[PDB]
């Protein structure tokens, strides 16, 4: 499933920036 | 801004202003220091936090949505700058806050609401491994995240694996996790089993980050006698071969620590 509003776009980002903050 | 701040938490309660001030909150975790304790002793704040998980815990034959997803999704990171601050990251552990996160770590969902919920559950962990206390590692160890780490390891996401090994190689790194998933052969062989599954995988979808944390767990696993002298006979073929040269090709460190893992299984 390859659909993607806002939300999803805002949960992502979110997530990727969260684990940012571990340099991995 | 604690002007603001102490507003958005008194917005939580009112459920027409309370994913703004989710959102709002949210937004300040990268520029208010204290905004962990403001949030920790605000009367009712954690425990709204703690709402926003516990209320889609009914979402999990799988119904979340995209929205309902980046909603619980702030919360989680409000809960991560909680656990990231000296302040209140002790008390965080105490409260037992990590478990409520552990629903997100366990479904198999493919969907993409919980992935995210997967991601930001597992950067929650993450940020507490990252600072490496003994605090948290034995907590961890109490609280059994490593078999949730493994099967997210094996079957998660590219990005879900890679958080999953950095947790369970931090506790690996720290000599406590060593010793206790080398104190009895069924922990230590479900980790060298598993990660040996993730090599095989690597060898077909090749993932530079993953496969380093892969090798650093491995090469921590070499410091116990006993994990040794198993990796002596398990350890993969695909560590010592060919099969990762171009993805290694540029790795001076992954290289390196794969050269001291076979000379320390001698």
């Amino acid at each position: 499933h390859m659909w993607e509003t806002l939300d999803d776009q805002r949960a992502l980002q979110l997530a990727l920036d969260q684990l940012s903050l571990l340099g991995l | 801004d604690r002007e603001k701040i102490y507003q958005w938490i008194n917005e939580l309660s009112s459920p027409e202003t309370r994913e703004n001030a989710l959102l709002e909150l949210s937004k300040k975790r990268e520029s208010v220091p204290d905004l962990a304790p403001m949030l920790w002793h605000s009367f009712g704040t954690i425990a709204a936090l703690l709402q926003e998980i516990v209320n889609i815990y009914p979402s999990i034959p799988p119904t979340l949505t995209a929205h309902q997803s980046n909603r619980v999704c702030n919360a989680l990171a409000l809960l991560q700058c909680v656990a990231s601050h000296p302040e209140t990251r002790s008390a965080f552990l105490a409260a037992h806050i990590p478990l409520f996160l552990y629903p997100f770590l366990h479904t198999v969902s493919k969907t993409r609401p919980f992935e995210y919920l997967r991601l930001t559950s597992l950067g929650v962990i993450g940020a507490l491994v990252k600072t490496d206390e003994q605090e948290v590692i034995n907590f961890l160890l109490t609280t059994e995240i490593i078999p949730l780490c493994l099967r997210i390891m094996e079957s998660g996401s590219e990005l879900s694996k890679t958080v999953a090994t950095f947790i369970l190689q931090k506790i690996l790194l720290d000599d406590t996790g060593l010793a206790y998933i080398c104190q009895t052969y069924e922990r230590f062989s479900h980790v060298a089993m598993i990660l040996g599954k993730m090599v095989l995988q690597l060898s077909k979808e090749p993932s530079a980050r993953l496969l380093k944390h892969v090798v650093r767990c491995y090469l921590r696993l070499s410091d116990n006698p006993r994990a040794r002298e198993a990796l002596r006979q398990c350890l993969p073929d695909q560590l010592k071969d060919t099969t990762f040269a171009q993805v290694l090709k540029d790795d001076t460190t992954t290289k390196r620590w794969l050269a001291q893992l076979v000379k320390n299984l001698q």
